RNA sequence: ACCCACUCGGCACCUUACGAGAAAUCAAAGUCUUUGGGUUCUGGGGGGAGUAUGGUCGCAAGGCUGAAACUUAAAGGAAUUG
RNA sequence: UCUUGUAAUUGGAAUGAGUACAAUGUAAAUACCUUAACGAGGAACAAUUGGAGGGCAAGUCUGGUGCCAGCAGCCGCGGUAAUUCCAGCUCCAAUAGCGUAUAUUAAAGUUGUUGCAGUUAAAAAGCUCGUAGUUGAACUUUGGGCCCGGUUGGCCG
């Protein structure tokens, strides 16, 4: 029974039934097609490094607010933009407009700790230096 | 209250409920 | 239709069993049939069988006696080469020591641990335990 | 174009990193001991799971196999010299039942404080690398 | 004091019977647990689990607490129960009294050759209790008791020590976890291996003559 | 509402009956002002 | 179950367990073969003639009493026809129900019974071909296949 | 024609669980973690979507075949309780 | 009467990171190995990276800022869709390493040959015929006797 072929001269049911049954998957068809290198914003690329237009105010609420807003950034290769996610209020004054900021992915989320719809690229370097350490005052950002 | 009806893709009926109230692709060569 | 006459044996006797019945009629009789029971009684799982001799096909009578947690057939005979033997009695044998696996070898149908006595292989057959 | 000088990692992190039996019982090997770090019982239980491992895989081969009798004794031979079996289990069925500790009973800094000569355990340790 | 109030608190009552082996190789139906603790002591006893679950009537609210205690002594015999009680502490005396009365045997084995005091089980064996499966797998010496840790803590209950488990099915639920492992250890007895081919001596089931003694005062 | 959430799932787990911490005034608090 | 029905009748004939000639017959071995051929001569068909022997002169089996079927037989002396017999009895049915369903052009169900009817008969002429009985194309065609069997 | 007994093949009905299931329930949904009698089809979280595009058959209405980008932490099913 | 922890209590030992005669090293050097001489009393010669509703290991911690048509009114308490607004203390893990991002593998029996599923949760073509494909009842030297030489355990040594 089990609803296949069993016998021992059915390896071609068996090799080109899985064939086809593949396409449904999500990280195999996506692998195949090089979704990657035609519509992601980043182009398969880990990071992507962009030029900051204007910043926003996507804030938590108004005034009584948890201050959680980022900025409008094109990428440099493919041209396209997306919105960025930024650390704590107080890295705001660092990135002002066209700084050239390295960006990554955000990825995780739980149901706390950052909770913004629409964003999944938190920005990781501004001017070729951190954001790490420069919040921490380990090193400073030129000005243009 | 009822059992209500199932599809992965939404019936003729029920579109008519809805919907009433080019460029073709290319593969690159 | 009836493809495989050594599953309906199998089975007819793993019903009977589990069930409580002493004895059971199976219908058709083999030669694979013969051989395969010859094995399971001499190592005790099954008890004494008779063969019920019409012109058709013949019919089997095996009394039954307990002692048999299971029997079954694999199907297909998968090409069993000689270092698979151990790769097969990991996956459908309760422990190490005790459980046969039946093969077919061109010395005849027999167990396992006397195929491997004798350096024999072939295809498999089916499992007891 | 030179050949490629092999190298391999000795030591292996738990999948499970977070089990406080575990955590507990690492713990207690590195005090009583002088461990500096975590990565030395994770080394020893790499190689000891190595030769569990290649154990294993010969005990399920049959009795007087020559590739058995040939690497077993090999494999008795090696670790009772190092001294991690007395000469009274020289048999594959005991290595089986090895545990963690009496590899590092068999270290140096367990061996020169079991000799007097330390005062403490982590005198050993601090004695042997002032050479 | 214990007062016998079964039939079978009279025979251990005189002491004629000592062993388990006896009782439970006909299997008797024993209906009270008084007479396990004055045989067989030892019994190392861990509550598991406590939850307070809710009934919803007319008016008010009626509250109780369902309990799970597994108990062995340390070595082949294991009890699990199942009981609800109106409060906290009358569970856990509910508990161990059910939890006690369901003991069963375990059959041990060794995963290789059969020398020095066995260390594992037996067979390959499962059980199953509403979608969820435990599977146990015998392993060899040092392998440890790789299970999940109510599973580990009710395996290092009943006597095991070099214990595969693997499991499938949403195992979140507690009380279905240790059911299904219980009765898998529960099946272990029940599967007869050839070296218990050989035939019983047909004991004369030692109740009925010692029943002049242990009938009605 | 983080707040809310956390407290929310806590005495769930009283009547399914696992171990939880007892609380203070660090509950919904960001443990780490983050980068 | 029946080959193009939903039907699991299980009627059939039980040979018995003697494979010889019971005592009370005892009549002889070669007067049935005259008895066969004879009936031959008169343009029968081999099932017609072996359910006549038994209703009248007691033969039970002409497998036995002969040692021959009734085909090796009728093929020994050359009174084989040219195709089988059931192979005919399709044919012949198949042309009853297709001159019926001309007659009447709105019977659905006879058009159905009709595929039924030459899905039947053409995995029959593959066996026979198969075997070497007919000539290896034989090619049952609607038309010539009246002609066939008159 | 009716009654009794048996048998073959049917449409179904009631009780039960040796078993099976998430449960309702099931003589099959049983003989499955102790997993292999033969063989066809279909499915792989929800929206976008039976949409776009191409091919095909249809006088037409339509039917058949049939995606992706993007977005989302749901989407469900079984039984009872206030 | 014999064993541990604590202290702005105290004492001398030991050593390499360094500097460096020399020598080894090297085509010549640098570096390693050896070594005359100098080189430790804590802000010296000062270890970081993450984490604390569960996962999961780690708080009945502290301070400050802003709001409350909420109680009380010398103080305070509580909330705060401030998704804690800003800092600190404490604790835990790994450790000269540690975190993040993307891809992939295990977990995974969510690709299922081993090893999924299709009544009601995704999914049995409306129904039947039918070519390739896959699969296909039982059956023909079974048994008995003879000796021969082997590899394993032993009663034996």
């Amino acid at each position: 029974g089990k609803g296949k072929p069993r016998g021992l001269n059915s390896a071609r049911k068996l090799r080109v039934h899985r064939r086809n049954n593949r396409w449904a998957e999500n990280n195999y068809k996506k692998r195949l097609l090089g979704t990657a290198f035609k519509s992601s914003p980043f182009g398969g690329s880990s990071h992507a490094k962009g030029i900051v237009l204007e910043k926003l105010g996507i804030e938590s609420k108004q005034p009584n607010s948890a201050i959680r807003k980022c900025v409008r950034v094109q990428l440099i290769k493919n041209g396209k933009k997306v919105t960025a996610f930024v650390p704590n209020d107080g890295c705001l004054n660092f990135v002002d407009e066209n700084d050239e900021v390295l960006l990554a992915g955000f990825g995780r989320k739980g149901k706390a700790k950052g909770d913004i719809p629409g964003v999944r690229f938190k920005v990781v370097k501004v001017s070729g230096v951190s954001l790490l350490a420069l919040w921490k005052e380990k090193k400073e950002k030129p000005r243009s | 209250g009822h059992k209500s009806y199932k599809s992965k893709h939404a019936s003729k009926g029920a579109l008519k409920r809805l919907y009433k109230g080019g460029k073709p692709d290319k593969q690159v060569s | 239709t009836r493809s495989s006459v050594l599953a309906d044996a199998l089975n007819a006797i793993n019903n009977a069993e589990k069930t409580g019945k002493r004895q059971v009629l199976i219908r058709p009789s083999s030669k694979v049939i013969i051989k395969f029971l010859q094995v399971m009684q001499k190592h005790g799982y099954i008890g004494e069988f008779e063969y019920i001799d019409d012109h058709r096909s013949g019919k089997i009578v095996v009394q039954l006696n307990g002692r048999l947690n299971k029997c079954g057939v694999i199907s297909p005979r998968f090409n069993v080469k000689i270092g698979d033997i151990e790769k097969w009695t990991a996956n459908l044998l309760p422990a190490r020591q005790f459980g046969y696996v039946i093969l077919t070898t061109s010395a005849g149908i027999m167990d396992h641990e006397e195929a491997r006595r004798k350096h024999v292989s072939g295809k498999i057959l089916g499992f007891v335990y | 174009p030179r050949a490629p000088r092999t190298y391999s990692k000795t030591y292996s992190t738990p999948k499970r990193p977070y089990e406080s039996s575990r955590l507990d019982a690492e713990l207690k090997l590195a005090g009583e001991f002088g461990l500096k770090n975590k990565k030395e019982i994770y080394r020893i239980s790499f190689q000891l799971s190595k030769i569990r491992r290649a154990a294993r895989d010969l005990l399920t081969r049959d009795e007087k196999d020559p590739k058995r009798l040939f690497e077993g004794n090999a494999l008795i031979r090696r670790l009772v010299r190092v001294g991690v079996l007395s000469e009274d289990k020289k048999k594959l069925d005991y290595v089986l039942a090895l545990k963690v500790e009496d590899f590092l009973e068999r270290r140096l800094q367990t061996q020169v404080y079991k000799l007097g000569l330390a005062k403490s355990v982590h005198h050993a340790r601090v004695l042997i690398t002032q050479r | 004091g214990w007062v016998p109030v079964t039939k079978l608190g009279r025979l251990v009552k005189a002491g004629k019977i000592t062993t388990i082996e006896e009782i439970f190789l006909h299997s008797l139906p024993v209906k009270e647990f008084q007479i396990i603790d004055t045989l067989l002591p030892g019994l190392q006893d861990e509550v598991m689990n406590i939850k307070p679950v809710q009934k919803q009537t007319r008016a008010g609210q009626r509250t109780r607490f369902k309990a799970v205690v597994v108990v062995g002594d340390s070595n082949g015999h294991v009890g699990l129960g199942i009981k609800t009680a109106k409060e906290v502490a009358g569970a856990i005396r509910a508990g161990i009294i059910i939890a006690k009365l369901s003991v069963i045997p375990i059959r041990r084995g060794y995963w290789g050759t059969n020398l020095g005091q066995p260390h594992s089980l037996a067979t390959k064996t499962t059980g199953k209790c509403g979608s969820v499966t435990v599977r146990l797998i015998p392993a060899p010496r040092g392998s440890g008791i790789v299970a999940s840790p109510a599973v580990k803590k009710l395996l290092q209950l009943a006597g095991v020590e070099d214990v595969y488990t693997q499991s499938n099915g949403k195992t979140r639920t507690l009380e279905n976890t240790l059911k299904a492992a219980f009765v898998a250890i529960g099946n272990t007895y029940g599967f007869l291996t050839p070296n218990l081919w050989a035939e019983q001596p047909l004991p004369v089931s030692p109740l009925d003559i010692y029943s002049d003694e242990a009938s009605a005062q | 509402s983080a707040k809310s959430f956390i407290l929310r799932k806590k005495e769930l787990m009283k009547r399914r009956g696992r171990k939880v911490a007892k609380d203070s005034k660090f509950t919904g608090r960001k443990r780490r002002h983050r980068f | 179950g029946r080959m193009h029905s939903a039907g699991k009748g299980i009627s059939s004939s039980a040979i018995p367990y003697s494979r010889n000639a019971p005592a009370w017959f005892k009549l002889s071995s070669e007067s049935v073969i005259e008895q066969i051929v004879k009936y031959a001569r008169k343009g029968l068909t081999p099932s017609q003639i072996g359910v006549l022997l038994r209703d009248a002169h007691g033969v039970t089996q002409a497998r036995v009493i002969t040692g021959n079927k009734i085909m090796r037989i009728l093929k020994s002396n050359g009174l084989a026809p040219e195709i089988p017999e059931d192979l005919y009895y399709l044919i012949k049915k198949a042309v009853s129900v297709r001159k019926h369903l001309e007659r009447n052009r709105k019977d659905k169900d006879a058009k159905f019974r009709l595929i039924l009817i030459e899905s039947r008969i053409h995995r029959l002429a593959r066996y026979y071909r198969t075997v070497a009985v007919l000539p290896p194309n034989w090619k049952y065609e609607s038309a010539t296949a009246s002609a066939l069997v008159n």
